């Protein structure tokens, strides 16, 4: 197909896969938002409540202390808005355009749910809301974020001092060197030294 | 995840290559969206994760790019010294600090359909938020993000990264993102380059960093390491870069997580794969794909060493023999070619439960009591290292067993193995066919919450990408082909009914069929 959102162009191919044809970036990162939206409006309203700790109020108890970590660990919604004011002008913009294209896709469910909201949001008995620019930055943090955090540093001291009251400390110490390695200089590599 | 970019003169086009493979799971609907994007100087075709404005797998008309986890040291424990007369107080640079507060409210939805409210309180420090609390020493435990407030910034940078037009525009991108990933680089004039991104403090080189610091003051960062000490490279001699996860540079270190860089890496699967070939198109990075998803990783190193010990009494055990020669035949992949729903080695079966009864015999009696905690170490997913130096007899901190009791017990656990698959299978290794895993594009991710219903097909297990491109940039424009699975559109209809296109890239996901790479709009149009 080949729709026409505001001034984009949109050609969807025989995958379902959008493709965007615009004027300028303000309109493209709109229709971007857009098209997400009416693929995923379910999974980006889940995966904005994961990150603001709000699951519990959809899937219950099974997810407090998932909902509790997230909200420990996150930020506030002015705290995020003063990373968007740290952007350069035309970034934040296009973010906020990014957002407007999926609130302009929750304004149009709402008004035919029972053909545009999907089937998750009938049978939990609630609506999607309205997007702003703090939330895109959310559904970016909830995923990354999982890559870079981890407690292993906490994991080493328990392993340590658990091998240290059995076996010693001099003992304890070797073995932990061979657990957790200061540098295996065999690991491969994927550049050589003389690369840099 | 796993990356591959070849440069020119290891393409056989002379044209620079692409792969990405990020392992981000499978889910219905899928961890990735898949767009393109077209305005004036600006034109770029892939993926990337739900929710994000930009696109982190594909090409735009310069350049293709892909990432891969960086497993970087971004994140510090600090150990927080607590007043004991007082636990929301902890020492800092002479004088106590009160902890930050914050009450947060939580609506919890009862399975009666009503919602309870739950109240919880979270502590800050100077460092950041407390994670955990050791009372009973008068610690508390905070979490520094090198990255915290900076996420936008990431942003920013990956969306600078889908703008630009070459590698000087590439790299300053780069420079900017603040988490720890790994960044390739691919473009039409053969160039290929190579970053080990994110901000990485400079650290007092009073403490081991593979533990807690402690939170008083005198350990503090002072600031990060500039970019160019980040490891990056720009046409790399050997002619292309391959990663899995895997270490980037030799001396590159990552405090308490080293346990994913050791002499044993699954990336050994790409290295092999390249190495044993000349010069390389998409077709071969796709079968270097397929080994890598369905090889059996402990193979590389233990499969030989267990051969070696074999060998050396297969004349008097005829068992012995008869395993050598099925394990030197089996081309340690976990495959299922012939789709009957069974693995088709079957000493892939003895193997399996070899190493599991091997890995037991060697840290048990020392490690069990802390297995909760090391066996995720020793046996880990991307490599066994230390169980690889203690049977391989090379030199270890603590001697865990020497190489004569290493030999005996990967005797015993041929003698254990092989008895259980005698007793319940038989004696022929197409009879130890086991059957195939199975897996689901299933509802929940990675960040532990439903976003969905899932899909119900299953299909094989692979140690594979939640997509896959397969990129060549010719001098025209990208080429190639992907597949993202399950499916564009996580569309359910009120009725049941799912979008066509909910699931309809998962046969070609699990049949090692792909769809072609668009750029030029006018086979966009086609298509
Ligand atoms: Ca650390
Ligand atoms: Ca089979």
């Amino acid at each position: 197909d080949q729709k026409k959102v505001e001034n984009v162009t949109i050609i969807r191919d025989s995958y379902g896969v959008p493709h965007l044809y615009a004027k300028n970036k303000k309109d493209l990162y709109k229709a971007y938002g857009y098209v997400m939206a009416q693929d995923r409006l379910f999974q980006l309203e889940m995966f904005r409540r994961g990150n603001e700790g709000t699951v519990s109020e959809i899937f219950g108890e099974e997810y407090v202390t998932k909902d509790e970590q997230s909200r420990r660990d996150g930020y506030s919604d002015q705290e995020i808005q003063t990373m968007l004011n740290g952007l350069d002008r035309e970034t934040k913009q296009l973010i906020e355009q990014f957002a407007e294209g999926i609130t302009a896709y929750v304004n149009e469910a709402v008004k035919a749910p029972d053909q545009k909201l999907s089937k998750e949001f009938h049978d939990y008995g609630f609506l999607p809301r309205k997007w702003k620019a703090t939330d895109v930055v959310r559904l970016y943090m909830v995923s990354m974020t999982y890559f870079m955090d981890n407690h292993q540093e906490l994991k080493n001291a328990e392993i340590l001092a658990r091998l240290e009251r059995t076996y010693g400390k001099e003992k304890a110490v070797k073995m932990f060197d061979d657990l957790v390695w200061k540098n295996d200089l065999e690991a491969p590599t994927s550049i050589q030294p003389d690369d840099q | 995840s796993n990356a591959m970019i070849i440069g020119a003169k290891k393409s056989k086009s002379g044209n620079a290559l692409l792969f990405s493979g990020p392992q981000v799971g499978f889910v219905a609907p899928g961890f990735l969206y898949e767009v393109g994007l077209h305005s004036p100087g600006f034109d770029m075709e892939g993926s990337g994760f739900i929710g994000y404005p930009f696109i982190m797998f594909g090409a735009n008309q310069h350049l293709a790019l892909t990432a891969t986890a960086g497993y970087g040291n971004v994140t510090d424990i600090f150990e927080e010294k607590l007043n004991p007369a007082n636990s929301t107080q902890y020492f800092y640079k002479g004088k106590w600090r009160n902890m930050e507060k914050r009450t947060e409210t939580f609506i919890v939805r009862g399975e009666d359909g009503k919602s309870k409210k739950i109240e919880e309180t979270f502590f800050h420090t100077v460092h950041g938020p407390v994670i955990s609390l050791d009372a009973a020493a008068n610690v508390a435990y905070s979490k520094s993000w090198s990255f915290r407030g900076t996420e936008a910034k990431s942003i920013q940078a990956y969306m600078k990264a889908n703008w630009a037009k070459n590698v000087k525009e590439f790299q300053q991108a780069a420079s900017e993102f603040t988490m720890s990933l790994n960044w390739y680089y691919a473009d039409k004039k053969g160039n290929i380059a190579y970053y080990h991104v994110g901000k990485y403090p400079i650290r007092s080189n009073q403490i081991d960093d593979r533990f807690p610091t402690p939170g008083t003051g005198e350990y503090e960062w002072k600031g990060f390491q500039s970019f160019a000490k980040n490891p990056q490279a720009i046409n790399p001699k050997k002619g292309y870069v391959v990663n899995w996860n895997n270490k980037p540079s030799k001396y590159w270190r990552n405090g308490e997580y080293s346990i994913v860089w050791g002499k044993d890496n699954r990336v050994q699967q790409f290295i092999n794969g390249i190495e044993a070939r000349g010069k390389v198109d998409l077709k071969d990075l796709n079968e270097i794909n397929y080994t890598a998803s369905f090889a059996q990783l402990r193979t590389h190193y233990f499969k030989p060493l267990l051969i070696k010990t074999l060998e050396k009494y297969q004349s008097e055990n005829k068992e012995y023999a008869y395993l050598v020669e099925q394990l030197r035949k089996w081309n340690n992949l976990k495959e299922d070619k012939n789709h009957d729903g069974y693995y088709d080695a079957g000493v892939a079966a003895f193997f399996d439960e070899w190493w599991n009864n091997t890995h037991d015999k060697l840290f048990n009696d020392s490690l069990g009591i802390v297995s909760d905690l090391t066996r995720e170490i020793t046996d880990h997913r991307m490599g066994a290292t230390l169980a690889y130096k203690v049977l391989s007899g090379e030199p270890t901190n603590y001697q865990w067993k020497s190489a004569a009791a290493a030999e005996v017990i990967i005797l015993e656990s041929t003698d254990e193995a092989l008895a259980k698959l005698h007793k319940e299978k038989g004696e022929e290794a197409d009879k130890w066919r086991a059957p195939i895993k199975t897996m689901t594009f299933g509802a929940k991710s990675l960040i532990a919450i439903p976003h969905g219903y899932g899909s119900k097909t299953e299909i094989i297990e692979m140690n594979r990408g939640s997509e896959n491109h397969y990129i060549e940039m010719t001098p025209k424009q990208p080429e190639g082909f992907n597949v993202t699975p399950p499916g564009q559109i996580g569309f359910i209809h009120k009725d049941g009914t799912l979008s066509e296109h909910y699931e309809d890239q998962l046969s070609l996901y699990a049949n090692w069929k792909f769809k072609p790479f668009l750029f030029d709009k006018k086979d966009v149009k086609r298509a």
